[PDB]
């Protein structure tokens, strides 16, 4: 349920080939980029930073959860389906 | 003691149940109480019903009981395994209950418990082979300043003694059914030696009536 | 007035206390009940919640709230929804047997107040719950409502006063949890009886979600007096802020266990000995009191030699009034095994639901079970007293603090007790 891991923007690149080394079954690569994660506070940031670069990008926007309406006293409705039938 | 189900010859989903006609007459008065569109409410009362009937609730009993009122099943599930006045399991012919709570301890319940453990050479918990008795400990019964006292089926013997309790369960065994209610002397929870207060005759309609009505 | 105690006969309420009177109507009716009743219904709501008030009465369930303004909270414009009186007679708290001779000798006081108090909340009907373990009680108060109904005095056009009203009685099934209020509903709409958060209140959602109030038998009970002979008759008994009358429960180490009514702020020393014939052995023998039920703190003999019962001296001595239910300890109890037989009630009654009461009493009664054979260590007192603290405050509904309260009594009067257990059994496992 923690929220704090969608706090900032992140860039990560395409993923690409990875195969079993034959001595011993490792996971091999040959994607010098594989595990480059960067760290932005803005899209703004991120973008300026891919564009200087030269990398092509997508830009996914925020998702935030809407607000919701909670209210414990529905449970117990006198007419409305709210109604709960167990605690 | 286990609070889950398995399914065994003599209860499961099979085992034979119905409410006889007039207990569903009694049902009808029962659901009626109760507003229209809460019929939910009467599953206590129809669920402690069963048991009248049946002497306790086997699944099957329960599934009756959500089949009738229309509820699901889990939701009186959940009822009978919460109340402990719901036998889930058979008992005897007499369920004998007696207080353990402080006041009732702090006046010898153990020896009560002892006495008819040594009477009837069962242990708390158990059956008698004969199926006549089944012997449990309860929390207070709302009977403490008569104890220490049992409750068996629907009736309360106070102020007990090894020797009342004794008398009590051989009256049982013999069919004949002992009357409710103190066994020192007191007819109920007045102080024993004679009144302490309203000994005076009551006074009748009006007496003390406030100008303006 | 300075002293307090010694009730007369004339300014008892509950006449047939002792079963010794006619209980059925017409009993009820030579002794005062249901007299002018329909005189009272047309003085309206707000004239009843105005003799409660003036009563100065107090809840008798155990919390102690002002029971005139707690009942005004549903003198309000109706919404749509039914409103509903629901009469707490699941009686549960150790040491307390009040309410069950109310429900037997003195049936037709309980209804006629039922009729009263549900007119002053201009409720329609009157759920009486009551405890599933008091049958014969039930049954007795069922023949009442039946006798009143045959009579015209509740239901269609009760008592002439053209006001529709309904009693219904409904059985638990062995739970003291089902006495909490909204545990009570709960139990009443046919769920498990887990007490609801607050809010909403039950005079906003209550019983099938509808404006609500619980109160309780002997509150109720009293109500249509206080209307016949006035508020201003009820408040010259006791301390201010803790007037009236009021059923004790007296058991234990007496020599005559009873229940008795006495007027409130009565000296606990007078109470036990004027009507409980004494503490066995003689007032030396004593060693502790639990006051005011299970849930109270115990306090010990030096305490009990002044100390006052009402709400506001018991909770001067740190414990409280509750049900006014005296459970008295001589000097050859076992004080700590005693205490632990009520942690071991109160972690049969808890719900569950919550978490602090869930796992914190049961954890309570383990630490308990052995301070009994004194297998511990006096660090470990420190430590059972913030685990209480823990839990008090901290749950749903109030039984977690009642089963925090006891704890709490026995280290803060007892704590020698305590240590004197551990001492010698590191001495016999040494
Ligand atoms: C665990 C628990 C058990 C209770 N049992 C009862 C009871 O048996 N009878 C009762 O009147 N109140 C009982 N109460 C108190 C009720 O919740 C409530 O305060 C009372 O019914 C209010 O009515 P009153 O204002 O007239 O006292 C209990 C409370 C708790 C937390
Ligand atoms: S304090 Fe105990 S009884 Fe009360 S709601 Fe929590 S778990 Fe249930
Ligand atoms: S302690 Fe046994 S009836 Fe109350």
């Amino acid at each position: 349920s923690g929220v704090n891991n969608t706090k900032k923007w992140k860039m990560e690149f395409d993923t690409r080939e990875r195969w079993e080394n034959p001595l011993m079954g490792w996971a091999s690569t040959a994607d010098p980029l594989s595990n480059l994660v960067l760290t932005f506070s803005t899209k703004e940031d991120a973008v300026a930073f891919a564009e200087k670069n030269g990398w092509s990008y997508d830009v996914e926007e925020r998702k935030v959860p809407k607000p919701k309406s909670k209210s414990y006293g529905a449970n117990f409705s006198w007419n409305k389906r709210t109604r709960v039938s167990t605690k | 003691a286990l609070f889950v189900h398995r399914d065994t010859p003599e209860n499961n989903p099979e085992t034979p149940f119905d409410f006889t006609p007039e207990n569903y007459k009694r049902i009808e008065a029962i659901v009626k109480n109760y507003p229209e569109g809460h019929k939910a409410a009467a599953v206590l009362p129809v669920l402690d019903l069963a048991q009248r009937q049946n002497g306790w609730l086997p699944i099957s009993a329960m599934n009756k009981v959500a089949e009738i009122l229309q509820v699901p099943p889990m939701r009186v599930y959940e009822v009978a395994t919460f109340y402990t006045m719901y036998n889930r399991k058979p008992v005897g012919k007499y369920h004998i209950q007696v207080c353990t709570t402080t006041p009732c301890m702090l006046r010898n319940s153990d020896s009560i418990l002892e006495a008819i453990q040594k009477k009837l050479g069962i242990k708390v918990g158990e059956t008698t082979p004969d199926k006549l008795f089944t012997l449990i400990e309860v929390e207070c019964l709302g009977a403490c300043v008569n104890a220490p006292m049992v409750q068996i089926n629907d009736n309360y013997y106070e102020d007990l003694t090894p020797k009342d309790i004794e008398e009590i369960i051989d009256e049982l065994k013999a069919g004949k059914i002992p009357k409710p209610g103190p066994r020192s002397g007191r007819f109920s929870c007045e102080p024993a030696g004679g009144l302490t207060s309203l000994t005076e005759p009551p006074k009748g309609p009006g007496f003390g009536v406030q100008a303006g009505l | 007035k300075t002293s307090f105690g010694s009730l007369k006969d004339e300014d008892r309420i509950f006449t047939n206390l002792y079963g010794r009177h006619d209980w059925r109507l017409k009993g009820a009716q030579s002794r005062g009940d249901w007299y002018k009743t329909k005189e009272i219904l047309l003085k309206g709501p707000d004239w009843i919640l105005g003799e409660v008030k003036t009563s100065g009465l107090r809840g008798r369930g155990g919390a102690g709230f002002p029971t005139g303004l707690k009942w005004s909270f549903m003198n309000k414009p109706s919404d749509g929804r039914p409103k509903y009186l629901v009469v707490n007679a699941d009686e549960g708290e150790p040491g307390t047997c009040k309410d069950r001779e109310i429900i037997r000798h003195d049936p037709h006081k309980l209804v006629e107040g039922c009729l009263v108090g549900g007119r002053a909340m201009g409720a329609r009907a009157a759920y009486i719950y009551i405890r599933g373990e008091f049958y014969n009680e039930a049954s007795n108060l069922q023949v009442a409502i039946r006798e009143a109904y045959e009579a015209g005095l509740i239901g269609k056009n009760a008592c002439g006063s053209g006001y529709d009203f309904d009693v219904f009685v409904v059985r638990g099934a062995g739970a003291y949890i089902c006495g909490e209020e909204t545990a009570l509903i709960e139990s009443i709409e046919g769920k498990q009886g887990k007490p609801r958060l607050k809010p909403p209140f039950p005079a906003d959602v209550g019983v099938f979600g509808c404006p609500t109030t619980v109160a309780n038998v002997e509150t109720v009970a009293v109500s249509p007096t206080i209307c016949r002979r006035g508020g201003a008759w009820f408040a010259s008994f006791g301390r201010e802020r803790n007037s009236g009358t009021k059923l004790f429960n007296i058991s234990g180490h007496v020599n005559n266990p009873c229940t008795v009514e006495e007027e409130m702020s009565v000296p606990l020393k007078e109470l036990i000995e004027k009507h409980a014939g004494g503490v066995t052995g003689g007032w030396d023998n004593l060693l502790a009191v639990i006051p005011g039920g299970s849930s109270t703190p115990l306090i010990p003999k030096s305490v009990c030699e002044t100390v006052l019962m009402d709400f506001d001296a018991l909770i001067q001595a740190q414990t409280g009034l509750g049900t006014a239910a005296v459970i008295v300890m001589d000097r050859s109890t076992d004080i700590v095994k005693a205490i632990a037989r009520l942690i071991e009630f109160y972690k049969h009654e808890s719900c569950g639901q919550c978490t602090p009461c869930r796992e914190g009493v049961d954890w309570m009664n383990k630490v308990m079970a052995r301070f009994v054979r004194g297998d511990a260590r006096p660090a470990e007192i420190d430590s059972l007293w913030e685990i209480s603290k823990q839990i008090e405050g901290h749950t749903i509904c109030a039984l977690g603090d009642g089963a925090a309260w006891p704890v709490q009594g026995l280290i803060r009067h007892f704590r020698p007790e305590l240590e004197e257990r551990m001492q010698q059994f590191a001495q016999q496992h040494q």
